[PDB]
Order: structure tokens, then C-alpha cells, then sequence
DNA sequence: GATCTGGCCTGTCTTA
DNA sequence: GATCTGGCCTGTCTTA
DNA sequence: CTGCAGGGTTTTTGTACAGCCAGACAGTGGAGTACTACCACTGTGTAAGACAGGCCAGATC
DNA sequence: CTGCAGGGTTTTTGTTCCAGTCTGTAGCACTGTGTAAGACAGGCCAGATC
DNA sequence: CACAGTGCTACAGACTGGAACAAAAACCCTGCAG
């Protein structure tokens, strides 16, 4: 899988880790056969329910996973409280609960999710670092002023239109 | 031209390890908070009849190409006092704005917009801390539901979203 | 002196640290009026011997500091081993 | 990884380079001075014990105590060949 | 009982 | 003697 | 074959007429141009070891 | 004289293919921005009662 | 099923040439017409 350890885990190492063939390199580690089958099956369940909340608009792009999501989550939770209970007896991570409970509801309500993700914010932070070096003034007083301005200019459509150069 | 509906996704997230400048003053913490928004869609309704009608929808919302910075601060996420002190006015214009419809001169003509604000971009710890919850590992896990830790242990796949602003206030 | 506290001493904060002004700003702190004289005169000695090595070619740009270096360092060392020992 | 580079330098010092420049081939001699190291690394490449060691000076043989007694009088000894010996 | 050595733990220094 | 409550440490968890 | 010397060859290099368009010169009053200091203020130096003294552990007699 | 039919005309405009030559893009395996606190449970010693 | 890239690669696309075909444009023409 060509992966290297992380302190805090970025979502990129999460995308390499979540894949089935990633669960393959670990399936080889666990001596027990039925365990080896169990977590594998778990991961395929997860690949089936992930695009629902990851994809921008599942109502079109991935309909069948969406309609089967409730049943699929049921199956998932069953498998957890079945073979893994020792680690889920009295404790569940906030997100595993949130993703196994309220997803179908909010996708029904907003119409879609993941288009609303923090990603469109967050990413922007990268800019805030470079715009604090390249385009900064630089002194404490004016710095936020010209970062903010230059950022605004970066974001505008009017310019990007020009930078497409019409094919 | 007067029946528009504008849906704006706003997001606010913090950032650590930003080194202070020698500068003059005043003394300021290292961490910086970036408050932004993005226009997800703009649609239409009138004459009446049909629904609301999409016109423009951001094709790649996740791109950093469209995220519009608004409030830029040096604030530690942990101190609430200052965070609410600076973000107070901003929220005030929002909840004052939801009521009133905008009038712009565009395409030559005077037209009117309704704004629908959805803050969806906040991380769980921030949602919790602006909503007054106990973060982040407290017995009550769901921001959207009333389930405790152990209660969400036995039962999982069946839950009903309750938690909403007005309810939290009351 | 408009200088934030530091992690690690970087050379820039190291240039704004040793100047007569910075020392006269930290002169207000130490109550003993003999010591003010001491560390202050110390810093001036240092400012006198600093351009010797730090300048590109001291033979031209700072000759008089150069010719006085040994003696200057002598007053310096005598001041340390005496007062700061 | 820095072994080959050193072998380059040392083998290079005796030879003179011939470069065709301005239309005419010409012969250059190279004199290498490594001056830009931090001491920790100076101490490494030359085998000196580091960096808080009783023997402080890379260029001199004085201990901490003897450099405390007489500060301003010293003679540079340490160089490559003697260090090998 | 009580050395010696080495130990860790502290504990400061100097470069980084 | 021996509760109580807190206090700190520890202990894993859980978020960023 | 070399050396130089009358002229050949073709080709340069410019002067010769005479008319004529272009843009520079010079003015202006100042326009708004373009390039200038100046102002605080920054970024890159980032981890080990040596050495002293304690003193308790524990082997050795 | 007109009207349009259907030919004359030159002259656009492009046509098929084989050597190549330049130019822009997809293929590569792969990267950046998410970074700090508290909550809950259990044990147990301290320390105050009495 | 985040997204703007990350350089150098890959060879996709952009070019000629005569040899000749065809279609179309917009004239002139003559034809058959009130
Ligand atoms: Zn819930
Ligand atoms: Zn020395």
C-alpha cells in the first residue's frame, strides 16, 4: 500500500487506508480465518456506504447505495456488536454513531451532503499560509488587511473566467 | 426578476502554529481563525407555481478556488470570550439579514434576492463549543440527537434527529 | 524594544538584542546602579568588537576597531572575570 | 554519501583545470576553504568530541578551566594533518 | 558493616 | 479505627 | 613551382540629379504619468552530549 | 422591359496520402490543508471527622 | 466519491505537396417565358 505512519491522520492517508486492497495487506497479518473474513466483509460494507455521504449529490451519482444505506448500516452495526463487542460494549466514537444513525435522514433533508463538507473551507487554509508570506505586507498592523484583500481577489470568478482562456 | 433565492454555505475553522510577529502591538496568541463563506446556489421561484428553480450551482464547492474569506483573526479557539466578542457583530448581521430581501442592480435591472444561510462547514468541536455543548468526548455524543454514550452502544442504527438551535436556547 | 519572547535565539532577534538601546531598556530593570554601568559598558565594548568579524573586510570598512580588538577584548575579559566572575 | 565528494576535492587540489573560455583555453588553480559550518558539525567531521566537551576550542587545545583563567591569550594549533596524527 | 563502582536521576552547561 | 470526599494520577477514550 | 605586376572579371560604395513623405524639434499647461525613497519588519539558522555530584543498590569480606 | 431557369464562368473551400515537425495534453505515482483539549471511570491515599 | 497541481513523459494532435476533385459562391449569360 506504500503508506507511512502519521501523528495526526490526514484524510489522504484515510483514502488510501479505507480501500479494500488496503485491508488486504492487513488481512494477511491476522492469523484467525473467520476474523480475516469478518473485518474484510466490514470494510466492503464501509466502501458501500461511504460514497453516500462523500459524494456531492448521491440522488443521481449513486442511487442504489443510498436506497440500501439503512439496511447496509444495520448489517454493519450487527457485525460490530457481534464479533467486535469487546471494543464497543460501552463506547462508540462520535462519528461511527453519527454515520450509522443520522446520515439517511440528513441526505433526505438537505438533498445531499459532502457538498456541504468542511473541505471547501479548510483547504483554503493552505492559501492563508502562503498569502501570509508571499503577499503579506509585512507588519502586524497591515498584514491581515492585505492577506484578506488578496484572498478575496483570489476567490473572485471574474478573474478565473479570464484564466480559463476559453479553451 | 424579484423572486430569487440565494443559498450560502458559511464555514469557520481554526488553525494552529502560526508564529507571532515581533511588531509593535498588541500582544496576540499564535493561533489564527479564518471565517469564510461560499455561494452554493442561486435559484428562482416566481411567478408562483413551480417549486424553486436552480440557475447557478457551484460545480466544485470543495475547491479552494471558491471560498470567500470574511473575518480573519488571531484568536485561540479555546477562549470563548474573545471569539464571541469579534464574531458577535457578524452573527448579528446574519440573523438581522435573514428577514430582509436584497436589492441589486444587475443586468441593467433592479432585482431582489432572498438569502438562505447554512453553516455546514464547522468541525464537531466548534459546533459543540458555539452551541454550548460539552465537548468533545462527553457522555452525550450526538450533536443532532439526545442519545448518551451507553444508550448509543446497545442501539445504533435507529435514531431521530432532535437537536436544533431554538431548542438548545430554551 | 518591540521584541516578542522567543523559542530559540534567531540571529535577527540577536541583532536587535545587542544594541545600546536594548541594554538601556533592560538597564531600568536592575536596581543596582553600579551594575547598570557594568553591563552597559560591557555591551558598548561588544558593539565595538562586533563589526571586526561581522563585516566583510574589516581592513577597509572598520580599521580602527580592528587595530583595537586585542586591547578591547582585554577590557572585556577583565570586566567579566572581575565583576561577573 | 559525502565520501566521493571529499575524494573529488582532495584529488582536485593538485591538478589545474583547463577551460576553453573567451575563445581561449586557460588553466585555473583551485583553493578550497570550507568555512561555513556550524561547530557541532565541524566537531563531527574532524572527530572532535562535542559539543559541551571540556576542550572547547576547535582551533585551540585549552580546557574549560584554562580558558577561564586566561581568556584573551591563545594560539591556534588545531588543523587537519596534526588531527590525523 | 562499608568500601567501591556504577547507577540513575538530577542537573546544569553548550550547540543545535 | 474508617467512612467520606476529593484529589491526583492514571487510564483509555474522543475531538482537534 | 614561387614571387609581383599590367589588366581582366564581377561586384562593391557612393556620389551624382530631383521630388516627398515622416517624424523630430519647440510650445504649452498640465495632465496623469512612471519610478522613487521610505517604513518597519521579516526568514533561514532547531538536538545531542559531557560532566559533577549525589547516593542508593548490592556485591565482596 | 421583366421574371427565373439552368447553363456558362472564375474563384472559394476543401478534399485523399505519404514523410515527417511542432505543440498541447494526458499518462505517470503522487502531494496539501485539516493538529488540542476534556470527560469518565476506578483506584486509593490523604485527611478530616468523631 | 476534495481538488489544483506535480515535471517529464507519452504521441495524440497541429503542419506540406501535388494531383484533382467536386461543391459552392456569386457573375455572366442564354434560354424560354408575361
Ligand atoms: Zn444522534
Ligand atoms: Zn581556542
Amino acid at each position: 500500500m506504500k503508506l507511512k505512519p502519521v501523528m495526526r491522520m490526514n484524510g489522504n492517508y484515510a483514502r488510501r487506508l479505507m480501500t479494500r486492497e488496503a485491508v488486504e495487506a492487513v488481512c494477511e497479518l491476522v492469523p484467525s480465518e473467520e476474523r480475516r473474513e469478518a473485518l474484510l466483509k466490514l470494510m466492503d460494507l464501509y466502501l458501500q456506504m461511504k460514497p453516500v455521504w462523500r459524494s456531492t449529490c448521491p440522488s443521481r451519482d449513486c442511487p442504489d447505495q443510498l436506497c440500501q444505506y439503512s439496511y447496509n448500516s444495520q448489517q454493519f452495526a450487527d457485525l460490530l456488536s457481534s464479533m467486535f463487542k469487546y471494543r464497543y460494549d460501552g463506547k462508540i466514537t462520535n462519528y461511527l454513531h453519527k454515520t450509522l444513525a443520522h446520515v439517511p435522514e440528513i441526505v433526505e433533508r438537505d438533498g445531499s451532503i459532502g457538498a456541504w463538507a468542511s473541505e471547501g473551507n479548510e483547504s483554503g487554509n493552505k492559501l492563508f499560509r502562503r498569502f501570509r508570506k508571499m503577499n503579506a505586507r509585512q507588519s502586524k498592523t497591515f498584514e491581515l488587511e492585505d492577506i484578506l484583500k488578496h484572498h478575496w481577489l483570489y476567490t473572485s470568478k471574474y478573474l478565473q473566467k479570464f484564466m480559463e482562456a476559453h479553451k | 426578476t424579484s423572486g430569487f433565492t440565494v443559498v450560502v454555505k458559511e464555514s469557520c475553522d481554526g488553525m494552529g502554529d502560526v508564529s507571532e510577529k515581533h511588531g509593535s502591538g498588541p500582544a496576540v496568541p499564535e493561533k489564527a481563525v479564518r471565517f469564510s463563506f461560499t455561494i452554493m446556489s442561486i435559484s428562482i421561484r416566481l411567478e408562483g407555481e413551480d417549486d424553486g428553480i436552480t440557475i447557478f450551482q457551484e460545480q466544485k464547492p470543495n475547491s479552494e478556488l471558491s471560498c470567500r474569506p470574511l473575518c480573519l483573526m488571531f484568536v485561540d479557539e479555546s477562549d470563548h470570550e474573545t471569539l464571541t466578542a469579534i464574531l458577535g457583530p457578524v452573527v448579528a448581521e446574519r440573523k438581522a439579514m435573514m428577514e430582509s430581501r436584497l436589492i441589486i442592480s444587475v443586468g441593467g435591472l433592479l432585482r431582489s434576492f432572498r438569502f438562505f444561510f447554512r453553516g455546514t462547514g464547522y468541525d464537531e468541536k466548534m459546533v459543540r463549543e458555539m452551541e454550548g455543548l460539552e465537548a468533545s468526548g462527553s457522555t452525550y455524543i450526538c450533536t443532532l440527537c439526545d442519545s448518551t454514550r451507553a444508550e448509543a452502544s446497545q442501539n445504533m442504527v435507529l435514531h431521530s434527529i432532535t437537536r436544533s438551535h431554538d431548542e438548545n436556547l430554551e
